[PDB]
């Protein structure tokens, strides 16, 4: 009789036994045991009972005597994967039972999972839980699953850098290998280990806990490696001034990366201040306040933003940033090479900042060639390029382009209500920076001792705004009227519903402002039109000007000059 | 008087959006408005002379001076809208036209029908008001009127919102270039008729209510109402700055004859109607009343009714071409405002006096009270400033001398004047030189020799050198010479 | 402003050292009808004096009262020739002290004095208190400081340089500064609030300006010094007498075409408000009574500028004789009119414009217009018999309590009006003849023995009309017309038998003898 079928039948009476006597099961069990301690079957059977009656103890000892003894059998695989399952009141009791299990025995089982598992994420997910639970086997594995990891991911053809894989390495595989002091790598290393963290950031933030103090300390960490977000910036200029004068691959490594760092952290924070979507949107523009009359202010009202100190504070810093980073041929080469590994497409925030800069800079043609190239990647919300490029136009001189974009700017502004400002994209703040714009044009166009007189008109109708501010505007323009005395402009009493303006030009028609000669219809019927003219004052003036712009679209023929 | 000064530039032709009713264009609201006012000035203050000027571009006077308020009535519906507001011309033209009808004391009320637009250059508002303030120049404001003006802002631009969204300092600043002598009016809440009524009537409340007062003499009683209402007077600002408004009834306390009170100088001349408190022909005027007996025995008997106006306070009442009516007319504020009459309240019955002061057939009058100290042109004062006075006091001193004996009183009055001038002087040359002139006269006498005139030409030359030395001789002011018996 | 301003208060500081002794060489002519004498010169103090009691004679002539002067010649010493009291400002008196005060005496002590002393006694006199002010302050009890103390020093001296200038403004204002801290602690001394000074200085014609003027310099927010400089004779005069023309704003007027040349004037700038440099009103006729109440706006006394001369001797001496002047400003309107009331001739400013009172309502429109009875000549009489005489002496009533004779006269015409009708035919006891004592008696307050016998005739010849049946006025059987007259009598008598008790005495003999079933 061969003993298999005696340990069968001892198994079968054990089992029987079991919702009976639990007590006479163990005793059969043990006997069993004791007769064939090679019978594999006795072993799993009393791990099961064990584990059935929630012993840790017993259970954790006869699963350690099966692995040991029997790791062969595919129900101590199952037992080991149903385990690393409930470890990444059942599942309780079975993260008990692996700590019953010694820390050598639970490191050969988790080294043997991770062996016989197949998918990459399994195994890397396996990998990472091993190593938190054992440090001291990441020295030789750390490196490696990381390496491993980014193998997977440039042979997935991830086209953006989201991804799993390089989420888990950044999140927990990056900083157990930074923080093991026992593991050594090189400094070219930490460059590749500092671009894909920065990388991982950037585009978590831009689309978890802090991605912004993880990237910090990293940095520094990698900076310590090799040897607030304000005063590391004044140290690396000492630094520069210490090192840029005169392979010297650390420092040159420090001013791009570093640099580059805390101008990325300035520029999202500038750029989630200003239009915080891309992260009422706020445009920075050169609103010409005294139109009736390097280290530059811009100026904005508190109240538009609670916290303005903070963000001009950031964005000078991020300025200064930049203008060091491309003031030198070594950093300006490598930060270019690295900008250019990265996304060329700039996205969208960044390249709203660069315009801001470039526009506080000083030169505008470039912001404008800036501008048309955010526009081809994208008053509403969305349209700030219209108003970027209105400002800009206007800086040199332009004088058409800026009318253009400004009446192009209104069209879609449907709402009954230099010094470098920042207003946001409503019609409160907008329409007088239009209207601004557009009498400044007017106002460069007619007051040029030349025989234009739409010019006048037009700097007249446009003069209605913020009252009586163009008092000695107006006045002015009354005067060029009394000396030429031939004012001509069919649209004028379509859109001058100034009392004051319609009774000073009523003046001019009597006597003693002399009879000027007011060509302003297309002798009865000039004071009929007038006495209709002045039932209107009490329209909205907005919309009245808003009309005028858009009604007598024909400024532009004018404006050329 | 009263002078209304109306804007009807373009700013007033502006429709007002008022709820409800049709749209009214601020000017139809201030025509409703002088509408109102003058149906009240001519039913309850038919004796006041109104012009109604009219302003823009430039001032223009439509109705003169006038009781006439039908022809103001017909004006108000009879206007044009010429543009621009120019306010500076327009009162230049109401100072013009007061004084030229008028004269320089007569009080004028200045009802300035305004909009609150102010204007916008040139001769606006704003400009002739910061500019030509601190300028003076030849063109001067004419702001502070020069007659005892009351200039009334009537600002028909919604409420003092309107006027405080652009500018409503500048009209308050209009009025305290007055010396405060007006009061802005502005319609509360919106424009509607029933706001700028009651505006109107505020200013009828505040400038053309009647002064009704009573005119007592002892028991006799009379219901009067004396136009124009008194201006209150203020004696002085550091004494008595309160002003004074003058009692409600007129207590005559005495008559005096128009001749001993002759012409006194009076603060303003007022006048006196009896009013009942054709049925005004045919009830109240049958019932004999008070005023009219007094104006007939004033007219008839030729006298004044001197009349307690307040403590201290004193006026009279007269009599008045042909139409006499009763007249009254205020004294200054004093104790004594004429000094030919004494103090006023040192004047009494004549039945307290031991005779009849007027004399038993009234050929006499206790009136005027001499004065205490006789002025220069009544003593005989001693003038030698120019030579001309005195060469004539010498020449009238060598004249009476040929005289003598005969006019000795009169010469030695004037010698005697003479030195007592030299001395006070200290002329004393004169005096010396004097003394030789009666030598050399004394050298001419005639060949009759008259006994006495040498003797006393020759005492009053030696009193006269004698007193040019100083010493204390004669040199005294009081020792007048005597001549020689 | 008011009483007390600058005005009210101004002192004369004359220099009297010797060098106001030489002749200021501008020699009189007064010899004029053999060899003439010597022409005769004045001394700088002589011009002066008189120059000074010009001033004071122009003032005294319009401002009989509130405007007071001190006069302070400068010597060795400083002595004061009269006080605030409105008293010693007096011409004679300023003449007799002058007089007393002599001229300068030429060879006793040439440079022991200056003219500091002066200005030292004109600043200490400035603290003192006018009786106005004493009486306006114990008027405005506990609120005694709204009357200021602002006064003015004149000073006309022969100063040796400007420095002397300098010093004597610099030692005026140390005066007020150091009397100002003196007169804080103390009680019965004002503190000085403005104190102009004017430091003319005269020189003989013909000797360099050794001082040259200077207009007015703030030497302090108490002080405005202004310093002149003018040759002694006429030029000195009429400089004082532009002093008192701007001083207290007077005016000039040079009456023209007086019947026998111009007459020249000084009042108040207020009678020339109305024609808005001396204006030149013309005389005009005088009628004898063509009006005789003009409508006055304003009455200011007169003084001549030349008041000795012969023509304004004249129009003065004519104005005075009683009748008045009327004058014309350049189809004639009358404007003025000179009129002496009672030996103080003033200038009233009529009024010639348009009145405001022209085309009255009618007295035969208004109330009571339509009546053709008024007692007329009755109240004509009632007029007359209270008329307004004045009193000079105080009365005492019964005791401790002086007689307004004011009160009285209303008492009067309270009493006289008690029973008054006013239509002929509303009464008639007052339209016969009979009782004509009794109405004018019955009205007083105190009644005599022959008053009251008298009162008794009137009462029984009416008694002997009723019995005979006289026929009473119409004003209606003849015992009810006499019975209707009795009773108009009692309510006569009834209304005043609170005046004393022979009016009660009469009362009742008029009850007793009435013919009342
Ligand atoms: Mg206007």
């Amino acid at each position: 009789m061969s003993a298999q079928g005696d340990c069968e039948f001892l198994v079968q009476r054990a089992r029987e036994l079991v919702p009976q006597d639990l007590w006479a099961a163990k005793a059969w069990l043990i006997t069993a045991r004791s007769l064939y301690p090679a019978d594999f079957n006795i072993q799993y059977e009393m791990y099961t009972i064990e584990r059935n009656a929630e012993r840790t103890a017993t259970a954790g000892r006869l699963l350690y005597d099966m692995f040991v003894n029997f790791p062969d059998q595919p129900v101590v695989w199952r037992e080991i994967s149903i385990i690393t399952s409930a470890l990444r009141k059942q599942t309780q009791f079975l993260r008990s039972l692996f700590e019953t299990l010694p820390g050598r025995v639970q490191c050969e089982m988790l080294l043997k999972v991770t062996e016989q598992c197949f998918n990459t994420l399994e195994r890397s997910e396996m990998l990472l839980l091993l190593l938190r639970r054992f440090p001291e086997t990441v020295v030789q594995h750390g490196v490696g699953l990381g390496e491993a990891l980014l193998e997977a991911e440039t042979i997935e053809e991830q086209e953006s850098p989201v991804n799993c894989f390089r989420k888990l390495f950044v999140c927990d595989v990056l900083p157990l290998i930074i923080n093991n002091h026992d593991v050594r790598l090189p400094a070219n290393l930490l460059y590749k280990y500092l671009n894909k963290a920065a990388e991982f950031y950037i585009n978590y933030v831009t689309r978890i806990v802090d991605p912004w103090e993880r990237l910090f300390k990293i940095l520094n960490v990698v900076g310590m490696r090799c040897e607030s977000y304000g005063d590391i910036l004044h140290r690396m200029k000492d630094l520069c001034r210490y090192m840029n004068n005169f392979a010297h691959a650390k420092y040159k490594n420090q001013v791009v990366y570093s640099t580059m760092l805390v101008f990325f952290k300035n520029a999202f924070q500038y750029v989630n201040s200003i239009q915080p979507s891309l992260f009422v949107p706020l445009v920075l523009l050169e609103d010409v306040s005294n139109v009736y009359g390097r280290n530059r202010h811009i100026v904005v009202n508190k109240a538009e933003l609670a916290n303005s100190t903070e963000v001009l504070e950031s964005f000078k810093l991020a300025r200064e940033s930049w203008e060091l980073l491309y003031s030198l041929e070594f950093l300006d080469k490598e930060f270019t090479r690295i900008c250019l590994a990265w996304k060329t497409d700039t996205w969208l925030w960044l390249r709203i900042f660069l315009t801001d800069m470039i526009i506080y800079q000083g030169q505008y043609k470039k912001a404008i060639a800036s501008l048309h190239h955010l526009a081809a990647l994208q008053t509403l919300e969305h349209q700030r390029a219209l108003i970027q490029l209105a400002t800009c136009h206007f800086a040199l001189g332009e004088y058409r382009m800026t009318c253009e974009k400004v009446l192009d700017l209104m069209c879609y502004m449907v709402l009954p209500i230099s010094d470098l400002k920042l207003l946001p994209c409503t019609s409160k703040a907008i329409m007088p920076y239009c209207l601004h714009l557009m009498l400044a044009c007017f106002k460069l166009r007619a007051f040029t001792d030349n025989r234009d007189d739409m010019a006048l008109g037009h700097v007249i109708v446009l003069l209605q705004q913020e009252w009586p501010r163009g008092e000695n505007l107006f006045l002015k323009a009354v005067n060029k009227i009394c000396q030429q005395g031939n004012f001509q402009y069919e649209n004028f009493f379509n859109y001058v519903t100034n009392i004051d303006m319609l009774e000073e030009f009523a003046y001019l028609r009597t006597q003693e402002g002399g009879k000027i000669h007011l060509e302003l219809l297309p002798k009865e019927d000039f004071r009929l039109a007038m006495e209709r003219q002045v039932s209107r004052c009490g329209e909205n003036l907005m919309v009245v000007l808003h009309r005028f712009c858009i009604n007598e679209k024909i400024l532009l023929l004018q404006t050329l000059t | 008087p009263t002078v209304v000064v109306m804007d009807v530039s373009l700013s007033m032709t502006r429709p007002v959006s008022i709820e409800g009713s049709e749209e009214y264009q601020r000017k139809h609201l201030a025509a409703h408005g002088l509408t109102m006012l003058f149906e009240h000035m001519a039913t309850n203050y038919k004796l006041e002379f109104t012009a109604l000027v009219v302003f823009s571009s430039l001032w223009e006077l439509m109705v003169p001076f006038t009781r006439d308020y039908n022809t103001l009535q017909e004006a108000l519906s009879n206007m044009d809208d010429y543009d621009k507001t120019c306010l500076e011309s327009a009162l230049v033209g109401v100072c013009n036209i007061v004084q030229q009808e008028w004269g320089g004391a007569i009080p004028c009320q200045v009802v300035l029908v305004t909009d609150g637009c102010l204007g916008i250059g040139r001769g606006s508002l704003r400009h002739s008001l910061a500019t030509q303030n601190q300028r003076s120049e030849s063109n001067r404001f004419p702001l502070p009127f020069p007659f005892p003006s009351k200039l009334y802002i009537m600002c028909m631009a919604n409420l003092e919102e309107l006027q405080s969204t652009d500018s409503l300092e500048c009209l308050e600043r209009l009025i305290d270039l007055n010396n405060g002598e007006g009061q802005i009016f502005t319609i509360d809440g919106p424009l509607c008729l029933k706001n700028v009524q009651s505006m109107f009537g505020k200013l009828i409340d505040l400038a053309y209510t009647p002064f009704h007062a009573v005119l007592k003499c002892g028991h006799l009683t009379a219901d009067v109402q004396v136009f124009p209402r008194p201006e209150p007077f203020v004696v002085d600002e550091e004494i008595d700055p309160i002003p004074k408004v003058i009692n409600t009834d007129l207590e005559i306390v005495g008559f005096i004859d128009i001749a001993d009170i002759s012409s006194p100088p009076v603060l303003s001349r007022h006048l006196v109607l009896p009013i009942a408190l054709n049925s005004a022909n045919q009830i109240a005027g049958k019932i004999p009343n008070f005023c009219v007996l007094l104006h007939g025995s004033l007219k008839v008997e030729g006298m004044v009714a001197i009349v307690q106006l307040g403590p201290e306070w004193h006026g009279m009442l007269y009599s008045q071409k042909k139409k006499s009516n009763l007249m009254m007319s205020l004294f200054e504020p004093g104790p004594e405002p004429l000094p030919w009459l004494g103090k006023m309240a040192q004047l009494g019955p004549i039945s307290d006096a031991k005779e009849n002061p007027y004399g038993e057939d009234d050929n006499k009058s206790p009136f005027p009270l001499q004065p205490k100290n006789k002025r220069s042109y009544a003593q005989n004062v001693t003038v030698w400033i120019k030579p001309s006075g005195l060469q004539t006091d010498v020449q009238k001193i060598l004249r009476n001398a040929r005289k003598l004996p005969e006019k000795t009183q009169t010469f030695y009055k004037e010698l005697n004047r003479l030195r007592k001038a030299a001395l006070a002087f200290g002329f004393l040359d004169l005096l010396k030189g004097v003394a030789d002139m009666l030598e050399r006269e004394c050298t001419l006498l005639p060949e009759t020799a008259h006994p006495d005139a040498a003797f006393q030409l020759t005492h009053a030359a030696q009193q006269l050198k004698l007193a040019s030395t100083g010493t204390s001789e004669y040199a005294a002011y009081d020792q007048n010479i005597t001549p020689l018996h | 402003m008011k009483i007390f301003s600058e005005s009210h208060k101004t002192v004369f500081v004359v220099d009297h050292c010797p060098y106001m002794a030489e002749s200021c060489r501008q020699h009189v002519e007064f010899d004029m009808l053999i060899i003439p004498l010597a022409p005769i010169s004045k001394s700088l103090w002589t011009c002066s004096v008189e120059s000074s009691m010009e001033y004071c004679r122009i003032m005294y002539d319009i401002f009989p009262f509130k405007k007071l002067v001190n006069f302070i010649v400068s010597d060795s010493g400083a002595h004061v020739l009269n006080s605030w009291t409105q008293e010693d400002q007096n011409l004679q008196e300023l003449m007799a002290a002058l007089a007393a005060v002599g001229p300068p005496n030429p060879r006793a002590d040439p440079e022991c004095c200056s003219i500091l002393h002066g200005l030292v006694a004109a600043v200490e006199t400035l603290c003192k208190i006018t009786e106005y002010q004493h009486e306006a302050r114990t008027l405005l009890m506990e609120n005694a400081e709204r009357v200021g103390n602002r006064g003015r020093i004149i000073c006309i001296t022969n100063a040796k340089s400007d420095s002397h200038v300098r010093m004597l403004e610099d030692c005026v204002q140390e005066t007020i500064h150091e009397h100002n801290k003196l007169a804080a602690n103390s009680d019965h001394l004002m503190q000085i609030q403005k104190c102009e000074l004017v430091l003319i200085h005269t020189y003989p014609v013909g000797e360099d300006s050794l001082v040259s003027d200077r207009s007015k310099k703030e030497l302090s927010p108490v002080l405005t010094s202004e310093v002149h400089s003018v040759r002694a004779g006429r030029h000195l005069a009429t400089k004082l007498n532009i002093l008192v023309q701007q001083h207290f704003d007077l005016a000039s007027t040079t009456i023209t075409n007086i019947p026998m040349y111009d007459v020249e004037l000084l009042h108040h700038k207020d009678a020339h408000v109305d024609f808005l440099e001396t204006i030149t009103l013309k005389w005009c006729t005088p009628r004898t009574n063509n009006i005789e109440l003009h409508y006055c706006t304003g009455a200011y006394r007169i003084s001549p500028v030349d008041v000795n001369s012969r023509p304004s001797s004249c129009l003065t001496n004519f104005l005075l004789n009683g009748r008045s002047v009327l004058l014309e400003q350049p189809s004639k309107v009358i404007s003025h009119m000179l009129s002496s009331h009672g030996g103080e001739i003033f200038l009233h400013v009529l009024s010639s414009s348009r009145s405001i009172l022209e085309d009255p309502p009618s007295i035969s429109e208004g109330c009571g217009g339509r009546v053709t009875d008024y007692r007329i000549t009755d109240f004509g009489e009632f007029m007359r018999e209270n008329r307004l005489t004045p009193f000079l002496d105080p009365r005492y009533k019964i005791d401790g309590s002086l007689e307004v004779p004011l009160e009285r006269a209303k008492d009067q015409l309270e009493k006289h009006t008690r029973y008054w009708p006013m239509i002929i035919s509303q009464t008639t006891i007052f339209n016969m003849q009979a009782v004509v004592p009794l109405a004018s008696v019955i009205v007083k307050e105190s009644l005599t023995e022959e008053d009251v016998l008298n009162c008794q005739k009137t009462i029984y010849n009416l008694v002997d009309m009723e019995r005979k049946n006289d026929p009473l006025p119409i004003s209606p059987k003849r015992d009810e017309q006499y019975r209707i007259m009795w009773n108009e009598l009692e309510t006569l008598v009834r209304a005043h038998i609170n005046n004393s008790e022979k009016h009660q005495r009469v009362l009742e003999c008029l009850m007793a003898c009435r013919s009342k079933p």
